């Protein structure tokens, strides 16, 4: 997780949402380090057994 | 109209928010746009990411009682277990005070 | 600090709450009503935004 | 040690309140069940400050559509909201589809908010997607007696 | 925090009353079925405060024009309400066809 | 609309929907009663201590 | 309003509201009694010393 100050923290709780810009964040406004962005007009989101 | 003619007065506009769960509930069953929700992003009801309307129908409550009852049981047990801690702390403090 | 008004559907910032830190917070002369005044034993306060 | 226990008690009370609110708003049509999420809080290390509520999130899964008949009602199959306007210029968004007509012939939900839709302009009027949304009016005034132009 | 429970109980009791009124008023020629309408409430924080009732809604669906005979009985197959006046002069609107 | 003499409209009420609506409303009432029972029992253990 | 002949009016009292109000009132009464007990203990501890 990319902290606002600049460093990175680590979490075990998986409950993700989407911020106003469309990028995947955790509950609390913090965004994941790889910066996954969900595009608009998205019918469904799937996450495989691996990280894809 | 009786003259076998059809007159259109407009169309209902839908809205797809950039992200839900950021809308703030306002009393009755309405939502207010705010931060973490983006602009309304209005559009027609036919195409885009908007769903298809169905005339003469309504949505249900999407609430299942079976889940709620067991969740209430678990929550009550957790509350009682928490109150046990307060009771034990009070007893410890009383024993310390009495000496 | 942000303030929401009747219209415009957008919060408006009304300022920021900076806070000042001290080199040696122990050496603060403690006047009443939960107030401290810096002395020679405590360095000159340095202000900053929270979290930095 | 009272602080941690009190925080846990408040978290449990909030969870129970959310459960009760969900269990009472059943049979409501445009309703989405909500759930509470908690988060711990440590000052530094080896010190626990209890737990706090990290917001309440509503599950926006579409509910079971019901064939209630009537004509002035509509169910949304997928993601989407109806846009309503308040008398003070405020704009709200709703999922319920109970509509009626008030005295001045305006499509209004059951609470007194004007439904908003794309205005129709022209002769004969058409639908334009570039026009600003406005409250919809359906007056009963008779159509103009248009003459014959081409055949 | 009994507000949620008492509001839900009031809503359920109102729904039961509406259903009972509807079933009791069966076989009544000039009767239109009704249905309750609910709405959640949110005052301050994100946690709800129960459900209010938004007034009952009638159903103006046409019935079945049964032929019971005689002549002092007229049925309406579409939109339209009979207008009547009382002794004191006030005006009411109804759909009952039993006249004499 | 037109009028038809010597006829009366029905009550537009069907019992098949009313019975199941009564059943589901009864279940909702029972569930809310359970909720208030829990809300009382939780306060009882707090007041008794 | 005009009179109706051969009919009587009910009491407009619903037991459903009354029972839940009674439960709430009993809990409030117990909490207030707990306040008195706490005050009495706080005074007894002080005076005994």
């Amino acid at each position: 997780v990319m902290l606002p100050d600049g460093t990175s923290a680590y979490t075990r709780d998986g409950s993700f949402q989407v911020d106003q810009n469309g990028q995947l964040v955790t509950a609390g406004g913090f965004q994941v380090q790889p910066a996954i962005t969900i595009p608009a007009n998205a019918l469904s989101i799937t996450i495989g057994r691996d990280g894809v | 109209y009786s003259n076998e003619q059809e007159q259109v007065l407009g169309q209902i506009v839908l809205a797809n928010f950039a992200n839900n769960e950021g809308l703030a509930s306002q009393g009755d069953n309405v939502w207010a746009a705010t931060q973490a929700s983006g602009v309304a992003l209005l559009g027609t009801a036919g195409s885009g990411n908007f769903g298809k309307l169905t005339n003469g129908a309504l949505e249900a409550s999407n609430v299942d009682l079976s889940k709620e009852l067991v969740n209430m049981i678990v929550a009550q047990r957790n509350y009682q277990s928490n109150a046990q801690t307060i009771k034990t702390q009070d007893q410890i403090l009383n024993t310390l005070v009495n000496l | 600090v942000s303030v929401t008004q009747q219209g415009q559907a957008a919060p408006v910032q009304v300022g920021q709450l900076n806070l000042t830190t001290f080199m040696n917070d122990t050496g603060l002369e403690s006047i009443g009503e939960n107030l401290y005044i810096e002395t020679q034993s405590s360095g000159a306060p340095n202000e900053s935004t929270p979290g930095l | 040690s009272f602080s941690q226990a009190v925080s846990g008690l408040n978290a449990a009370a909030t969870n129970l309140d959310v459960i009760g609110n969900n269990i009472a708003n059943s049979a409501t049509y445009g309703f989405k069940s909500g759930t509470a999420s908690f988060a711990d809080m440590f000052a530094g290390s080896k010190v626990g400050l209890g737990v706090k509520v990290a917001g309440i999130t509503q599950d926006f899964t579409d509910g079971t559509t019901t064939n209630t008949g009537r004509g002035l009602d509509v169910a949304i199959s997928q993601n989407g909201f109806f846009r309503l306007v308040d008398s003070n210029g405020s704009v709200f968004y709703s999922r319920n589809g109970q509509f009626k007509l008030d005295e001045n012939r305006n499509l209004v939900n059951m609470q007194g908010m004007q439904l908003t839709g794309y205005p129709a302009t022209g002769t004969p009027p058409t639908i334009q997607q570039g026009a600003n949304p406005a409250p919809i009016t359906i007056p009963n005034t008779l159509m103009a007696a248009k003459s014959t132009t081409t055949a």
